[PDB]
Formats: C-alpha cells, structure tokens, sequence
C-alpha cells in the first residue's frame, strides 16, 4: 500500500 | 517483492508506424498519498548505457522525444512510440521504485522493419603481415542489408568448404536500419598455399541469385 | 556536466577478490544514491542494490545480499562494487547509476556509468593479433572501398575498437566478437569510404584490449 522511503537530504 | 512482465517480448515495426509495449506489476505501484505511480521507462541501445525515459510512469524526461508517451496506472501501464524512427532500434525496460528491490521488466526487444536492401559484397585475402605468423584468414564483408537472413558458402577451388569458417552479425543500424555480416575462413599458410581460386558466394531475398565475390592467391 | 565513470574491464580467477569503482562528478554526490545494474546476456537488467554516502545506508537485492558489498568514498565521490571471492557466473557487465535522495523525488535512475565488463575466468589473459584489412579492387566497388582490421586470438573480452581516434565513426562496423575452437576471441572491425578519397584520406584503426594493457594503432592502406 506504501512505498519504501529512499528520501535521505 | 514485485516483479514486472512485459508484453510483447518482441516486436517488429515498420517505419514511421507506431509501436506499444505493455508493462504489468504484479502488486499495485500506485500512492493515493502521492497521486504517484512509481515506474520508470528505460531505452537501451547496442552499445549505450540504457536511457531514462519516463518517470512517475508518464513524465517524459526532458530531451526525450514527443513521439514517446508513457501512460498507466497501478499494475498497467503503456509505453508508446509513434512515428517510429530509425534510432528508436532498441530494448525497453520498464522498471518500479514502489519498493526495494526495484525490479525491472524482463525487457523487450524492438526491431525496425525497412525496405528490402541487397547485401554489398566484399573480399579482403589474408595480409602479408598475418601470412608471415602461419596462417591465413580471408574476410568475407556484406554490408547493409535487410532483412537479416543471410547465407554465406565459402567455395575454394570450386569446391565447397565445411568446417572452417566463422561468421558474426552486428546488431541492426540505428541510422539506416540494415545488418552487416562477416564470414572469415581460416586456414593454415600451407594449406592456404594448396589452392588459387578462394569465393564467397551470398544469398540474400534482395538478390535474384547467389552474387560471387573470389580472388586468385597472390593476386 | 553529469558524470558516472566505471573502472575499465577486469578479469580475475575464481575466488579471487574484485573490487570495481563509480567515479561520479557534476554532482553533490550526498543528494544521491548510488545503485549498480547487472547486464543479462541476451536481454535483462539486475537492480542488485543502493548505497547512500552520507550514512553508507545500502539495499541490497535479496538475490545479490551476501555475495557483493557496496561502500564509497565521498571524499573521492565515488561509489565501490565489492566481491570477497568471485564465481565463474560472476562473469558480465555491470553498471552504476544515480538515484535522486532528495525529499519527494522519485527513485529512477536519470544518469548511467558506460558499463565495465567483469570476467571470472581460470583461462588465461592474451593480447591480440592485429592484422590490417586493405581496401583493394576485390573490396572496392560502386564508389564505395571496404577496409578493416582483424582482431585476432585475445581473451578475456573486451576488445574495442575506434577509427582515427574517434573520429571516424560512421559507416563503421565493429563485429560481435566469435569464439574460435582455441577457447580465444576474434573480431574484425570494417568501415566503407569513399574510393575516390583513397590517396588524400588516412585511416588508423585504434585498438584496445585493457585486460592485457594492449593498445594498437594500424595504419590501413590500399595496395
């Protein structure tokens, strides 16, 4: 239902 | 785990027609959070690093041509070339990033179908300077033709040879669409030296017969 | 000007270790991740994992997990493919490639390397032969002459093959290499050219087989 968070800044 | 299948495995188009390859996932990629599908179209052209062409399953990448357009949603989703091109000769990849592993399609490869074009013949006898090692190879070229069915039988003193050859065929041409094939026999120096008159002789569906290409030794 | 640069062409026997490089620049490299693609023979691409410089955060593909380490050096900004002891199926070409790390960016991948080949092998290294393919009257037809080079014997792949140091690329064909009964490589690489620019025109086919450190330059000339 949710993607995997990748996101780092 | 979700694993993409794409739909056909294989596709041959004429120019200037349009091409549709299908991608479907095996568990949604669709956020509602997002409003976001997260799938990725690739090209991959012989002997290029593959190329981002769609992501969020329809944005086009900037540079990517107006003629390829990427729609879809969820577990469907629609890669499409219009107008085909020469240099859209390629494997397309989609791919998703919903989850790791971001798996990719198993890919589909898309040839262009032109116009029939008869093979150029070309000999080249073995160089002094390979001669001098102990053997003898003789390179038979044709050159830009298509389809890609093509037969080459090496004749040498009018007698048909086996067994001694190699042949290889490039990937098609992404400016003029045509293959390209070589067939190389090889030969000791002094068995190359037992005989005078060395032939190529193709076949192609462009040609109304076999066309001949030979050279005597030493000449 | 976005760069990923891979290490050239490597070959190593079975158990040996193998560590590969993605130089990157054009960049910040802490605004991405950088993941590495597997080439399939035939068709296919393996996703075999991420690796984040700000943490050394990875992701490895289930399938890869165990047998490849990824690491960087940020100071260098350059991601590393790492094996401990290679396989014979180890053998391909693998790519790096950039992932966006930035808060609400998608994951595809928008900037590739060009690819090294990795060969695992107990077979051993051999530089090539080059022997020149002269454009005569038999490869000289309709305005058009034949002329080539023949790469002969080598191992492992890959041999490459420029013309006049890149700058002759069009009408150049550079064959699938074969496998010859010997267990070694041959290719011949042939270009056409106009026969009316034969005595006023040079043509040099560049070779190179890295996994030998082997570099050949031919002049090919009519006779």
């Amino acid at each position: 239902y949710k993607p995997v968070d990748l996101s780092k800044v | 785990d979700i694993q993409l299948t794409q739909s056909p495995d294989s596709l041959a188009v004429s120019l200037g027609e349009r091409a549709t390859i299908n991608c479907k996932s095996s568990q949604s990629v669709f956020s509602r959070d997002n409003n976001k599908n997260y799938l990725a179209w690739y090209q991959h052209k012989s002997g290029q690093p593959p190329k981002l062409l769609f992501f969020w399953a329809s944005s086009r990448e900037s540079g990517v041509s107006d003629r390829f357009s990427g729609s879809g949603s969820g577990t469907d989703f629609t890669l499409t070339i219009d107008n085909l091109q020469a240099e859209d000769v390629a494997l397309y990849y989609c791919q998703h990033y919903f989850n790791t592993p971001h798996n990719f399609g198993q890919g589909t490869k898309l040839e262009i179908k032109r116009t029939v074009a008869a093979p150029s013949v070309f000999i080249f006898p073995p160089s002094d300077e390979q001669l001098k090692s102990g053997t003898a190879s003789v390179v038979c070229l044709l050159n830009n033709f298509y389809p890609r069915e093509a037969k080459v039988q090496w004749k040498v003193d009018n007698a048909l040879q086996s067994g001694n050859s190699q042949e290889s065929v490039t990937e098609q041409d992404s400016k003029d669409s045509t293959y390209s094939l070589s067939s190389t026999l090889t030969l000791s120096k002094a068995d190359y030296e037992k005989h005078k008159v060395y032939a190529c002789e193709v076949t192609h569906q462009g040609l109304s017969s076999p066309v001949t290409k030979s050279f005597n030794r030493g000449e | 000007q976005v760069q990923l640069v891979e290490s050239g062409p490597e070959m190593r026997k079975p158990g040996e270790s193998l560590k590969i490089s993605c130089k990157t620049s054009g960049y910040i490299f802490s605004d991405y991740w950088t993941a590495w693609v597997r080439q399939l023979p035939g068709k296919g691409l393996q996703w075999m994992g991420i690796i984040y410089s700000g943490d050394s955060d990875t992701r490895y593909h289930p399938s890869v997990q165990g047998h490849v380490t990824m690491s960087t050096d940020s100071s260098l900004t350059t991601a590393y493919l790492q094996w401990s002891s290679l396989k014979a199926s180890d053998t391909g070409i693998y790519y790096c490639a950039r992932l966006d790390a930035r808060v609400d960016a998608g994951w595809q991948l928008d900037s590739w390397g060009q690819g090294t080949l990795v060969t695992v092998s107990s077979a051993s290294t051999k530089g090539p032969s080059v022997f020149p393919l002269a454009p005569s009257s038999k490869s000289t037809s309709g305005g058009t002459a034949a002329l080539g080079c023949l790469v002969k014997d080598y191992f492992p792949e890959p041999v490459t093959v420029s013309w006049n140091s890149g700058a002759l690329t069009s009408g150049v064909h550079t064959f699938p290499a074969v496998l010859q009964s010997s267990g070694l490589y041959s290719l011949s690489s042939v270009v056409t050219v106009p026969s009316s620019s034969l005595g006023t025109q040079t043509y040099i086919c560049n070779v190179n087989h890295k996994p030998s450190n082997t570099k050949v330059d031919k002049r090919v000339e009519p006779k």
